[PDB]
């Protein structure tokens, strides 16, 4: 919220709050009771920006799902990790045609 | 990705999975950091409208702008392609000669000034770019081509001339 | 969870002290680091310097009620020559 | 009131200016339309009143 | 006009006369000030040390033969801090909008038109950087009002200062098609 | 003996910078300070001592509207 | 925990001790101002309440 | 009541009062220009507490306009 | 102005360790401490629940201005205790204005006029007050968590200071050390507070919490829960500090201990401060909606704490024989009342509030000034007692037993029915300006359906006449165990008083006994300023209740 991060650059959910703020400054008054509900939506991106519940509650079902997916296919030739970090690398071609199955 | 600096990282995490087919794609570009410091000035001789466009079109539209800027972006990695691919045409010897000695100078700029200057030498004779830093003090010589560099670990000789476009 | 397993040592410091006025003193530092360390550990999670400042005022503020605390002690001692509470 | 006013609106004058990515800061020109509404609308009404009760 | 005559999110505060400035540079709130002003600063200024002497010869102190001499030295420097605090703070309430200002709203309009004309910045150039003068002027916005308190002043040549700036370029606009047609004329 | 600031201002200030030269050149050098903030910047502007425009510390962005660049496009590629 | 890199925000990065020095004497230097007494005070009433004068 | 004469009466009766609390004679001739200066406080501060009743009497007056436009306003906008 | 005047007040006495130099520096304080109200009587002059100042982490609001000019006219009072000498000489051949003015009385004063007495002789007790009176108009304009934290802090440890400044005081210093170390730990609760409010939020802002809190009253995977958590911890150590039953058995004993005149200050600004604050923090934290959200009210606290003030407070003060520790009690009692009306939060109840808090300041005050004046009578009194004898700091507290003021009717009349208008408001009876106050604050409640609690406070409110009746019946039911000191009228003896005029000359010399030895005008005219105040409110009540009608119209406002 405060707007200064660790870097010597602006905050991350700095962002959202503002984006809160400037939905509740232009649609809540006096005139208006309910205009404040606007900002429920926006609100609970503010708090999922600084906790990270949502994101951690889906890429857990996710994971979960993907790591018993791939506990059961066949495997041909798990690529080693020499081979991948010769990746892209000018003079290895043969380790990258082997990490893309291309 | 976070862009928090990392404490405990131990390993790497990479997705073969490619662009879609929808995003034209773009040849990379394959300098590594001391060649591109060597060619920073060219680019943004040339590339300044492309390199401002593309920071605009994010700045246009925020949270967004990772999409909807993409074309943008294909168009500052061709027009620095080009000043890349212009100077081992023309420049090579005296581009390997900087960007090798920045290599062994903590990339410091003012650290290999000679070879900096044969490099603006014949950029500036075969690609008609110039070196030009903005804003600079008004009393003094420009940092850049001064005889003398105060920082500098070995000491540039008086030979050695800083490279004026036209004398 | 670190952060609440030391404050429950600080509380846990008045639970335990019938004669010790020293350890009332020690237990409320312990308390401050708990509180201070929690904000400086959410504070890297939010990327917020603000946190990191709290935190230094109130080490600040911290040191400063020792002085006051271990000068009112002194000014005791003067006149008792014990820091003992009789029980 | 269940409407609040901020006491301090230059907090969206807030943000570091070093460092800053491209797109990071959200378009707030719907906000500064707001105070400049609030701000000519106080302007006419004390306007419109030491005018027309000064005759 | 530079398409922008407010350019920043300001508070609107419900005050009974018009607002000239949220922040109001020192000279700027020194050369506004009123002869009596002037009267009330120096009148409030003598009166710590006054009331001083005046307890000790009521009710007197019974000190040594230096200590009043200390005493009415302190209750001076009290007595011109708090006597220019005054002043001051009766100068820039009509800055504020806080107090009638009739007078200082005419002698705000020709000097701003006069700048405008001038090619001037209308609030003038800051050696500081447009963040900084953003941090500064945040400060300083109202800050007469926490004078009892805290002391401040503005000293910062910042382009932040709560009044939509239309008025001036406007009135500008209108007094230089005023003049251009006296010439044409003769 | 040793002089009163109020009675002989110069008179202590001579008997300080002698007697006590730590302390009262601590308040002097303190002063200097003050002095140099209110005196050198005017006389450097009187000489023509320009201070150096601000270092970028954030991407220089230009004001004004997206220039429409035509140039390095997908065909070019 | 995923990180990946930034670029125009690692243009002139700082340490936590310079980006607590750009916010902690301009933007919060109030809280300056109270620590200043809250420290003035520790001073002047711990050596009141010890020493005996003179 | 008035209060000019109720405050001139006030700073009176505080004469009286401090002369019994400190148990001294009241009305001792060389000492009865306190009663004037007593009052004339009384007097002027009421003068002050006047400025200030007239003051907070356009207030109330205003808000008790201001919440008759509101309720009136809500009940305009409820009339749909 | 305030720091201008610590500092400038700071550096001369620091260069100087003169105490005769510290009756001239209490003086200066209140002079220091009348520009002040000059700067903020100006600061009032336009309409706003506020206004952020200084980055945000200050606010100014006309509630903060009313309530800074009164801590700072309290503050003048207390300091009139240590800028005029306790008693005076008066004789009618030196008492016009010519004399007062041109003329000048010399004799042998030090023995009558204490001028060597210990609350006239420390030479930072000016000072400490005044960083006192700093952290609590702070407190009252925070518009920060880390602002509130260093401005509680600032108050709550120049109090500490205080209570230990009478350092060859066994009771002072001992009182200082209870005070810290269980305000120490009162200070981790509102450091626990703040610190879980900014660890959910986000945000050091109070308006950003006001506006997370406005956003979530609406009638799902982060429910607000922290909010009225947080604020619960976070009322806690501010009950402590302003006393409030459970965690009042400090009070009794930290009152007790430290010297009269300190205590005059100490249980009286804290109080000021700290209600202040809490009203805009209970107005914004309101749940207008009823949802889940007001299930937790953190207002529920203080709803307990008042109900168990009220009771403790009246209960254990029947059986109190000191009158410090009688006194203590009676304002755990009356904390019970303020925190009722603070409780139930309607236009009604704020404006009930805002009177309480003032009038009650300013009526306890009478009651620590009459206190400390009945002290300063007794010096040309003597008392064989046996019980007397034995009392501890018999000079930084001359009153300490209910039975010293045993007849004190039969010794001076009239300032034991400043001590009796005074008590009976306490108790609420008409038409005194006590009354007046419980009338409001019981209306309050009973509007908006706190019958319960208003049942609880009258019969409390019986119990708590009881011990207020205890102390009137020893005044005046009884004859004096003090009786006139023998010497003082002995026909012999005579202290000669020289009256000279402007160029030292003699004009007469007079003889005078102790008959000619009163209390001071400063004491004398502050009692009967306030005595009167509390006896005819009900003919000057327009401006005072006027000013609460429209400082709660605009914080309701809109
Ligand atoms: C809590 C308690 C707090 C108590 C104190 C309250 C302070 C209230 C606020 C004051 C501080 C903030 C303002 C200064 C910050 C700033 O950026 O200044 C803008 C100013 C120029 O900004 P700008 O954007 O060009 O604005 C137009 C200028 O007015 C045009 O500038 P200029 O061209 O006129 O510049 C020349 C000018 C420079 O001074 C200024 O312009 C402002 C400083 C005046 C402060 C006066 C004292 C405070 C009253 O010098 C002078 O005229 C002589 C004075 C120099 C300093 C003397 C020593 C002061 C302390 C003595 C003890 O910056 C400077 O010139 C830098 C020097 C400032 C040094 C200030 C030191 C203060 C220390 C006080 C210690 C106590
Ligand atoms: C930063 C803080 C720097 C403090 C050190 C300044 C030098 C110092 O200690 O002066 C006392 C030093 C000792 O002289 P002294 O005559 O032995 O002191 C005993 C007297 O009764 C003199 O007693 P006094 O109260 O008349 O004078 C003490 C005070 C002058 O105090 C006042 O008269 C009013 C208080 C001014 C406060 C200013 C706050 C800003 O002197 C200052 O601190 C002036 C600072 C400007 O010399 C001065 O009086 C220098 C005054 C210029
Ligand atoms: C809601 C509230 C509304 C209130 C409405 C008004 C109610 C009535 C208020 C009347 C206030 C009278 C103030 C003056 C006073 O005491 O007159 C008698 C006063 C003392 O006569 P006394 O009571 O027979 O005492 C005989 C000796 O002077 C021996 O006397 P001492 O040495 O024991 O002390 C003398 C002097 C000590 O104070 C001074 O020396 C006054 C310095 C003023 C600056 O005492 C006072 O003046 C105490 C005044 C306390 C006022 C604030 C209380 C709260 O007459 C004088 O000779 C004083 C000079 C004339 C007055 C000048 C200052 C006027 C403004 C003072 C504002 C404070
Ligand atoms: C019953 C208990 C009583 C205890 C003793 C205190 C009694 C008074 C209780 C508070 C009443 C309100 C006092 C507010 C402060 C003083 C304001 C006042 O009366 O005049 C304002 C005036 C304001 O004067 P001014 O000159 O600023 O006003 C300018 C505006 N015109 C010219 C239009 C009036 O007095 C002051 O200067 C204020 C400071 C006075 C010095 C300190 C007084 C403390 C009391
Ligand atoms: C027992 C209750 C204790 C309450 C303690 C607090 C009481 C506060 C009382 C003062 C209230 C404000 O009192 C006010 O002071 C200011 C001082 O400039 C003056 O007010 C004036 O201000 C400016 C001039 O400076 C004018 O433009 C304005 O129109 C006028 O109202 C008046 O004198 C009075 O309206
Ligand atoms: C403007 C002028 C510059 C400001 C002053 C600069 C500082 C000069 C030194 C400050 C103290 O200057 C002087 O120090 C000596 C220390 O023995 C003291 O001088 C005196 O101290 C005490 C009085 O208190 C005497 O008993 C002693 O005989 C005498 O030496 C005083 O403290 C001060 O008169
Ligand atoms: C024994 C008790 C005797 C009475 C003690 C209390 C008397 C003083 C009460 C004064 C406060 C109420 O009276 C009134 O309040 C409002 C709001 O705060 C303020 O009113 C102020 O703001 C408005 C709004 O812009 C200005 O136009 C006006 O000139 C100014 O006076 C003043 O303070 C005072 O005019
Ligand atoms: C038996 C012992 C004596 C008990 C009674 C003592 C006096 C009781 C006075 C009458 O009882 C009183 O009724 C009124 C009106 O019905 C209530 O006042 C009411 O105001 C609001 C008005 O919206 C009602 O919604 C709410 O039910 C209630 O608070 C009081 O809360 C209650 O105290």
């Amino acid at each position: 919220a405060s707007g200064y991060g660790l870097n010597g650059g602006p905050s991350r959910c700095f962002p959202f709050w503002q984006e809160l703020l400037a939905c509740y400054v232009t649609n809540s008054s006096e005139d208006n009771p309910d205009g404040k509900n606007k900002c429920i939506p926006v609100m609970e991106d503010y708090y999922e920006c600084l906790h990270h519940r949502k994101e951690a509650a889906r890429v857990r079902a996710l994971q979960a799902a993907y790591r018993e997916a791939e506990a059961k296919k066949l495997q041909e030739n798990p690529p080693t990790a020499g081979q991948i970090r010769n990746l892209g690398l000018l003079n290895k071609e043969e380790d990258t045609k082997k990490v893309h199955c291309a | 990705m976070a862009t928090r600096k990392p404490a405990f990282n131990q390993h790497v995490l990479l997705d073969t999975t490619p662009l879609p087919d929808s995003i034209p794609k773009v040849k990379e570009i394959g300098a590594s950091s001391a060649p591109l410091l060597s060619a920073s000035f060219f680019i943004g001789a040339r590339c300044k409208d492309y390199n401002d466009d593309y920071m605009q079109c994010k700045n246009e539209n925020p949270g967004r702008g990772e999409f909807e800027c993409l074309k943008e972006g294909r168009r500052v990695t061709r027009c620095a392609r080009s000043v890349l691919k212009d100077i081992n045409t023309h420049c090579l010897e005296q581009f390997r000669a900087h960007w090798q000695c920045l290599d062994n100078n903590n990339q410091q700029l003012w650290q290999c000034r000679p070879a900096e200057w044969k490099l603006n030498k014949c950029v500036y004779e075969n690609l008609k770019l110039e070196k030009v830093i903005p804003d600079q003090p008004k009393n003094s010589t420009p940092v850049h081509l001064r005889q003398r560099q105060i920082f500098a670990h070995h000491a540039i000789p008086p030979w050695e001339r800083p490279f004026i476009p036209g004398q | 969870n670190i952060t609440l397993i030391l404050f429950l040592i600080g509380i846990l410091g008045f639970v335990l002290n019938r004669k010790n006025i020293i350890l009332m003193l020690i237990s409320i530092e312990i308390m401050l680091l708990s509180i201070t360390f929690l904000i400086l550990l959410s504070s890297l999670n939010m990327d917020d310097i603000i946190g990191q400042t709290y935190a230094i005022y109130i080490i600040v503020v911290a040191g400063a009620e020792s002085a006051i605390g271990l000068g009112i002690l002194v000014a005791f001692y003067r006149l008792r020559g014990s820091i003992a509470i009789e029980y | 009131s269940r409407h609040i006013e901020l006491k301090y609106p230059e907090v969206f004058s807030h943000g570091s200016p070093f460092n800053v990515p491209a797109g990071f800061y959200p378009n707030l020109d719907h906000v500064i339309e707001h105070y400049r509404k609030q701000h000519l609308e106080e302007e006419e009404r004390k306007a419109k009143k030491l005018a027309a009760a000064a005759a | 006009t530079p398409t922008q005559t407010y350019q920043f999110p300001s508070k609107t505060v419900k005050t009974d006369y018009p607002l000239i400035d949220n922040d109001p540079h020192f000279t700027r709130v020194i050369r506004y000030a009123r002869p009596s002003d002037y009267a009330h600063g120096l009148a409030a200024a003598a009166a710590g040390p006054a009331a001083l002497w005046l307890m000790e010869r009521i009710s007197p102190s019974q000190v040594g033969r230096g200590g009043f001499a200390k005493a009415m030295r302190l209750a001076g420097f009290i007595g011109l801090a708090g006597g220019f605090l005054y002043f001051y703070q009766r100068s820039i309430l009509r800055f504020y909008g806080m107090s009638e200002n009739a007078r200082e709203v005419e002698m705000d309009m020709r000097e701003m038109t006069d700048r405008v004309k001038a090619g001037l910045p209308l609030y003038g150039e800051s050696r500081l950087s447009p963040a900084m003068q953003g941090v500064a002027a945040r400060q300083s916005r109202y800050s007469a009002l926490f004078f009892g308190v805290m002391p401040w002043f503005n000293f910062v040549n910042h382009n932040q200062h709560g009044v939509d700036t239309a008025k001036y370029y406007q009135q500008a606009e209108r007094e230089l098609e005023a003049e251009r047609l006296a010439r044409e004329q003769a | 003996t040793t002089p009163r600031f109020w009675s002989t201002p110069l008179k202590y200030c001579r008997w300080a910078a002698r007697e006590r030269p730590a302390l009262f050149f601590s308040v002097v050098i303190g002063a200097l300070g003050p002095v140099t903030l209110a005196t050198v910047p005017p006389l450097r502007r009187l000489i023509g001592d320009v201070d150096a425009a601000p270092i970028p510390l954030t991407y220089p962005i230009p004001p004004g509207p997206r220039k429409q660049l035509k140039g390095y496009d997908d065909d070019t590629e | 925990f995923i990180t990946s890199k930034i670029w125009d925000g690692a243009l002139a990065e700082n340490n936590h001790i310079s980006s607590i020095g750009n916010i902690m004497y301009t933007n919060y230097n109030v809280w300056l101002i109270l620590a200043s007494f809250i420290l003035l005070l520790a001073m002047v009433g711990a050596i009141v309440i010890t020493i005996k004068p003179r | 009541v008035n209060r000019i004469l109720f405050w001139t009466g006030f700073g009176l009766a505080v004469r009286f009062w401090q002369l019994g609390i400190e148990m001294r004679p009241f009305f001792n001739r060389k000492s009865l220009w306190a009663y004037p200066l007593f009052g004339g406080v009384g007097a002027s501060f009421g003068y002050w507490l006047q400025s200030i009743d007239e003051k907070q009497t356009k207030m109330l007056e205003e808000r008790k306009q201001a919440i008759l436009e509101k309720r009136a306003r809500r009940a305009q906008r409820q009339a749909e | 102005m305030i720091m201008i005047s610590i500092l400038s007040l700071l550096l001369s006495t620091s260069v100087t360790l003169r105490r005769d130099m510290s009756i001239l520096f209490n003086r200066i304080s209140i002079i220091a401490l009348a520009y002040c109200i000059l700067h903020d009587t100006m600061s009032l002059s336009f309409i706003s629940k506020g206004i952020g100042l200084h980055g945000g982490l200050l606010h100014i609001t006309n509630l903060t201005q009313i309530f800074h000019i009164f801590i700072f006219i309290i503050s003048i009072l207390i300091l009139q205790l240590t800028s005029f000498y306790p008693r005076k000489v008066w004789i009618p051949e030196y008492s016009s204005l010519k004399d007062i003015f041109f003329n000048k009385i010399l004799y042998y004063r030090t023995k009558i006029i204490n001028k060597m007495g210990e609350h006239m002789k420390i030479i930072e007790y000016p000072l400490i007050l005044l960083f006192v009176i700093s952290g609590a108009v702070f407190l009252i304009s925070t518009n920060d968590l880390v602002s509130i934290f260093l401005s509680i802090e600032l108050q709550s440890y120049g109090l500490y200071l205080l209570s230990t400044i009478y350092r060859n005081s066994e009771l002072s210093t001992t009182g200082g050390l209870i005070y810290f170390l269980l305000g120490g730990l009162s200070s981790c609760f509102i450091l626990l507070g703040t610190s879980l409010l900014y660890v959910n939020s986000g945000t050091t802002s109070l308006d950003g919490l006001y506006i997370l809190n406005s956003i979530s009253d609406v009638n799902s995977w982060y429910k607000p829960y922290y909010l009225n958590f947080s604020l619960l911890i976070f009322s806690i150590g501010f009950l402590f500090k302003v006393s409030a039953a459970p965690f009042h058995f400090w009070s009794p004993d930290v009152y007790d201990a430290i010297p009269t005149i300190v205590t005059t200050f100490v249980a009286i600004i804290a109080k000021i401060s700290i209600f202040i604050f809490l009203l805009e923090l209970v107005y914004y934290t309101n749940s207008n909606a009823n949802s889940y959200l007001s299930e937790f009210s953190w207002t529920y606290a203080l709803l307990i704490s008042s109900l168990l003030s009220l009771i403790i407070g009246t209960v254990v003060g029947l059986t109190q024989f000191r009158i410090k520790r009688l006194l203590a009690y009676s304002t755990i009692s009356h904390v019970g009342f303020i925190l009722l009306a603070l409780s139930v939060s309607s236009i009604e109840s704020t404006q009930a509030f805002i009177f309480y808090l003032i009038q009650y300041s300013i009526s306890n005050l009478n009651a620590f000034f009459i206190l400390i004046t009945i002290g300063f009578s007794l010096y040309g009194y003597v008392t064989n007692n046996k019980e007397y004898k034995s009392l501890l700091d018999k000079n930084n507290s001359p009153i300490q037993l209910i039975s010293q003021l045993k007849g004190y009717f039969y010794i001076n009349p009239l300032l034991s029915l400043s001590l009796a208008i005074t008590i009976f408001s306490f108790v609420g009876v008409p038409p005194l300006v006590g009354f007046f106050a419980k009338q409001m604050v019981l209306s309050a409640a009973l509007d908006n359906g706190y019958i319960f609690l208003s049942l609880i406070a009258i019969i409390t409110s019986v119990i708590g006449a009881v011990y207020y009746l205890n102390v009137i019946k020893e005044i005046f039911f009884y004859s004096p165990e003090h009786e006139v000191n023998p010497v003082l009228n002995e026909s012999d003896s005579n202290f000669s008083l020289r009256i000279l005029n402007e160029k030292n000359v003699l004009i007469r010399s007079v003889l005078l006994k102790g008959r000619n030895i009163f209390i001071s005008s400063p004491f004398s005219i502050t009692i009967s300023i306030i005595t009167n105040v509390i006896l005819l409110f009900i003919f000057m009540n327009k401006e005072w209740l006027s000013m609460g009608t429209i400082l709660v119209q605009i914080l309701f406002s809109a």
